[PDB]
């Protein structure tokens, strides 16, 4: 295929940090680059952009936990960061009482949309709570684009 | 890391209220799980202080401080109170150890 | 640029508790697709990726039941029948918030996406059932798009 | 269009099992993609958008822990090896439902989607771990599709 | 725009049960959050009635009516009861103000 | 198709703890909803055991076993205890009927 395309996954060797990785069943071809943890657009066009992250906790803490995942666009020239896709989840309504059996929770977030991008645009896929990031299994955390 | 629990002693009378405050100092960690425990006067066993009713817990995440207020105090509320911080719910824990406040000895008396 | 029929509309932030789609920056509506009667109108027969996301938010859990649905439906140009293409249901509240407790907001996004054969003149709708919990206060949270493949 | 494409839906006739069907209206299976052994068969090498949504439902929360998973996996044409492409886990039940209270059902959809390079003859599977909570009683809720880009 | 709470007075003896009913009239809003409060005889503070056990709340959303039954009454159950409606959980609130029923004076006696 | 509840008899004193174990045998079903009921001595009505605090339930799904530990026993805890299994939460139920353990007669006494 000749379409600009990328599909990167979280580094399972990172320590509590969302760091994107290149290649099996991963893609980065036909001009797209991975630079500064961001995907770089090689040419103007319409792109499908998507991403999934997975959160996991052992229980619910005393502080209230809001999980966000956001895909943003940084113009090559204008140094403006604008949110393209974003979502928020709230896994914990009440704090877990002490002394009970560990009952972990899991919370995936999926984002996807079609956007017109310019050459040199930088796309970022970012979360707010790395202390609940779960990338222990393949197929769970990814970030991709493809020109349409 | 150090948890500053204040005040260290409290003397009140029945029907009044008190507040104990704990602040996480010298840590890059934020508040995660917070708990309060009480060892009543004469008893030698710690019980967890369940928030609600007479007990109101407040949390200020930005200042890493949290407090316990007990309203309508009774004589049975006399004892030693201690806060505890834990990070056990996190998938990537900020700290592998819990930390405790220094404790507050609370004395509640009658009006005469 | 591209000549494929494409749309990407977002919720109107001035609407009051209502899901109204608008055509804004980082939004698309080109090459035949129109926005009419809060619906996307297909300009030509073909394969289309259809997608949408809505976000629901509440301050607590009420006494009555809260079932959140988001549905993309197709109205055929010829028979004017509404058929659900994509749908999902979420239930954020198992127990009513006890009285005297502090508001602890909850969030519930619903994402839908699929590929469908559409006919010229088809109208697509993206609808929710509980506008009183709709949350569009921030960009990137509520959107509805199509693109011909 | 000549693109290999599929969009299959759950069979509402199956008993507690996720069985895919093409013959439905607003469903697709064309240009070489085949459905065999409940799996989609890739007709030619290329980049494919792969997606799926499943819906879970329960009448209440049980005492045991309920972890809901949905996985799209790839079986290479030559070897009987299954490797996961896309997967997600959800935990709908934090607290057990007390007996004798309001039957208050819960719903939990899982959506998966990504772009992958597949080979001619690859077989794709979309599978769940808890068929005892599968809900396919309504159209548009459970689907599995691919399209060559 | 008005909550009709009935009956306005109830007199019972120990061991009986009672029912209070509230219906929302003249509103485009449906029932959202419902509450019941009690001010005991002699007391000057209202306390929330936790639903469950002796206290059973039933809700008919279509008719915007909801009721509280209290079983196995005791003398301590005497006081003034009031229902309260709120829409505070909604992101787009149907009404910014709560509405209260008119109240019911409940008296429980022995024998 | 059978729940083996053990032990059949328990005799304890005030302040001690006990454990009752139930195992699901001869079934193609796994554990789903578990409940514990108690009929106190002299009483003729079963009451539900609210899990939490003094009552600690542990579940082992791999062995289809679950147990109830009761701490800080009092004489009022004397009675007949019974576990119950149900599958009513499932959308496609493994079983249309519940199954009960055989019961345990618990006697709690004071000291000498
Ligand atoms: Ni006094
Ligand atoms: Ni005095
Ligand atoms: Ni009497
Ligand atoms: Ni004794």
């Amino acid at each position: 295929s000749d379409k600009p395309v990328a599909h990167v996954v979280a580094n399972p060797q990172a320590e509590g940090q969302l760091q994107w990785l290149n290649r099996a069943n991963a893609l980065l071809a036909n001009g797209v680059e991975l630079r500064d943890n961001q995907l770089v657009v090689p040419s103007e066009g319409l792109y499908l952009i998507y991403s999934q992250v997975l959160f996991k906790g052992q229980g619910c803490p005393s502080t209230h936990v809001l999980l966000t995942h956001t895909i943003s666009r940084i113009a090559v020239s204008y140094q403006t960061k604008v949110n393209l896709l974003s979502a928020i989840k709230s896994p914990c309504q009440r704090e877990t009482p002490e002394g009970a059996e560990a009952k972990p929770w899991y919370e995936p977030i999926y984002l996807g949309g079609v956007f017109q991008l310019e050459k040199g645009d930088r796309l970022s896929a970012e979360i707010n709570r790395p202390d609940y990031l779960d990338f222990a299994e393949s197929g769970q955390v990814y970030f991709g684009i493809i020109a349409l | 890391a150090r948890v500053d629990q204040t005040p260290q002693t409290i003397t009140k009378e029945t029907g009044e209220s008190l507040t104990i405050n704990c602040v996480l100092r010298d840590s890059n960690c934020g508040l995660s799980s917070t708990y309060w425990y009480r060892k009543k006067s004469g008893s030698t066993n710690e019980e967890s202080i369940s928030k609600g009713g007479r007990y109101v817990e407040t949390i200020n995440e930005g200042s890493k401080s949290f407090s316990l207020r007990i309203n309508d105090l009774t004589v049975e509320d006399s004892g030693t109170y201690r806060c505890k911080l834990s990070w056990w719910t996190q998938n990537w824990r900020c700290s592998n150890s819990d930390v405790y406040g220094g404790g507050t000895v609370v004395t509640v008396n009658h009006h005469h």
